[PDB]
């Protein structure tokens, strides 16, 4: 592996971008809180644990006509049980890409 | 099984006191190709690798490098019968092929469970990949193995309150394995490495000439290298020719003799960040080896 | 009784904030938060890389998804 990207890129219109990942938590089952335009909080119930994830959407300008979507994570406050907060973040990154995104 | 100062040393430090403060973990989702998975493994620089079950939203085990050759000679042989799955074959489908009735599960520890618990899970299950999983998150943070244990106790542990027994020789402690010794020639050719690998369980092969005398040693680690190549059919070129796509200038075999102390075997080991010794005799004649597993056995047992 | 007039400000949101506070867009693989962000591979052969690093509690570890689409 070589080249790490912060988020996902899009030159879509800003607005689009927005309104398309709203669709998407809807969608997914999702609670979300518009903080701003550009800026979701996003929590999720676990179907098969029953635990609650956290996490931000921040949409930025990066050219004249790039944005770029970025996720981040939010903390809580022998053989292993179910869950990992972590692969927990993927999948909700990823999912939520899935279900408003295509490739272009 | 009794006082030493590696036991108490052990037994009061957290397994968190051994994380690096900075890592990289590689986990693969269980529906996830092998091949992909094993040219990951190699993309990234690391050996292991935490499987999670998207439908059971769990970790459910570890692949590691074993496996890898497990699957090669697999393959290699189902090939010669023109059949052709496994390369296709999920981690989750190769899972219910090879533990087939055995229920196996991911064995794993907390990052406040102590030192002393690591090494003697590591040891019990016969393993070399102990994930560290927080369980407040369910985070695996860190892969926790014999070297870095050893490492941390070498360097940890003041040398002058000294039990009698790390003066002590291999000889005289009966640490290592010294029969029935898996071995390799010169021409010995890959495929059949791989076959002594799956029936032995061992995880190095000592490649000695006519006079049965150690040249070279072909390892798991040496394995993977075939997992860069889209090609694996270079699986009957003889081990000599496997060999000279290392990494780096290879300076020769790591060895030892039945007489040093444990106290210079252990500095020579740590010091050489590998995983064996190749005991030897005056005539560079292989007698045995002496593994990390081998010394953290005896260091958690006291000296035996 | 007079009506009353609204003074609407939309052009605090009229575009998304430009980005750096210093996060890094591309990393080429100690450095600063950017933790808890997800960073990913360009998509290759139909599999994602997912990865993101998190704090334990002064251990870090980046951590890397190889996921299928
Ligand atoms: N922590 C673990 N829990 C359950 N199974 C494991 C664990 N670590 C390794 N294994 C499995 O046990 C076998 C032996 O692997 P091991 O000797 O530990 O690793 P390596 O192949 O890196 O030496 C493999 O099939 C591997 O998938
Ligand atoms: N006794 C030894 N002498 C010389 N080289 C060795 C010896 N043991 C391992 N190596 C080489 O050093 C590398 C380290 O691999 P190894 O120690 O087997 O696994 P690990 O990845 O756990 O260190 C391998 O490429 C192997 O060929
Ligand atoms: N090539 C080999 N032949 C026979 N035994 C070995 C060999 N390599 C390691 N062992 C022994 O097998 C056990 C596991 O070693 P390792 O697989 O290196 O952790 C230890 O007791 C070793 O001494």
């Amino acid at each position: 592996s070589m080249a790490w990207h912060l988020g996902i890129r899009s030159q879509s219109r800003p607005n689009d971008i927005m309104a398309e990942v709203c669709r998407a938590i809807k969608q997914l089952d999702y609670e979300w809180k518009v903080v701003n335009p550009y800026y979701l909080r996003v929590r999720r119930k676990n179907p098969v644990t029953s635990t609650f994830s956290k996490m931000s959407l921040q949409l930025y300008q990066v050219d004249s006509r790039t944005y770029l979507l970025d996720f981040r994570s939010i903390d809580d406050e022998v053989a292993p049980r179910p869950g990992s907060h972590t692969i927990e973040f993927f999948e909700m990154c990823a999912n939520l890409i899935k279900n408003s995104c295509t490739v272009n | 099984s009794n006082s030493s100062v590696y036991t108490t040393f052990m037994k009061s430090h957290r397994c968190y006191d051994l994380i690096p403060t900075s890592s990289k973990l590689v986990v693969f989702d269980t529906s996830l190709q092998v091949k992909k998975a094993f040219f990951a493994l190699v993309t990234n620089g690391v050996r292991a690798a935490p499987l999670w079950d998207s439908k059971k939203q769990s970790f459910v085990g570890m692949l590691t490098i074993t496996d890898f050759i497990n699957i090669l000679h697999r393959y290699y042989k189902s090939a010669l019968v023109q059949i052709y799955e496994l390369e296709e074959h999920k981690i989750e489908t190769w899972r219910e092929v090879y533990l087939q009735d055995s229920f196996k599960p991911l064995v794993c520890i907390s990052p406040n469970a102590s030192l002393f618990d690591a090494v003697s899970s590591l040891i019990r299950n016969k393993i070399h990949r102990l994930p560290v999983i927080d369980p407040e998150s369910g985070n695996t943070l860190y892969i926790l193995t014999h070297k870095r244990i050893l490492k941390f106790l070498k360097l940890f542990i003041t040398e002058f309150p000294k039990p009698e027994f790390m003066s002590k020789s291999l000889e005289e402690l009966q640490i290592g394995t010294y029969a029935n010794i898996a071995m390799v020639r010169t021409t010995t050719p890959v495929y059949v490495a791989l076959g002594i690998f799956v029936q032995h369980r061992v995880s190095a092969l000592p490649v000695v000439d006519e006079k049965g005398r150690v040249v070279d040693i072909y390892s798991k680690f040496d394995v993977i290298n075939l997992a860069a190549e889209k090609t694996y059919n270079n699986l009957d070129v003889s081990v000599t020719k496997a060999l000279q796509h290392r990494s780096h200038y290879f300076e020769g075999v790591l060895k030892c003799y039945l007489h040093e102390t444990l106290e210079a075997i252990i500095n020579r080991l740590v010091e050489a960040e590998v995983h064996r010794l190749v005991v030897v005799d005056e005539h560079d004649v292989v007698k045995g080896i002496v593994s990390l597993s081998d010394i953290l056995q005896a260091l958690v047992l006291t000296g035996g | 009784g007079q009506e009353m007039y609204a003074f609407r400000s939309e052009e605090r949101f009229k575009s998304p904030p430009i980005l750096p506070p210093h996060l890094l867009q591309v990393i080429l693989n100690p450095n600063h938060v950017m933790l808890n962000h997800l960073y990913a591979l360009s998509i290759k052969d139909s599999v994602m890389v997912l990865s993101a690093t998190h704090r334990y509690k002064k251990k870090y570890v980046t951590t890397l998804l190889y996921k299928p689409i």
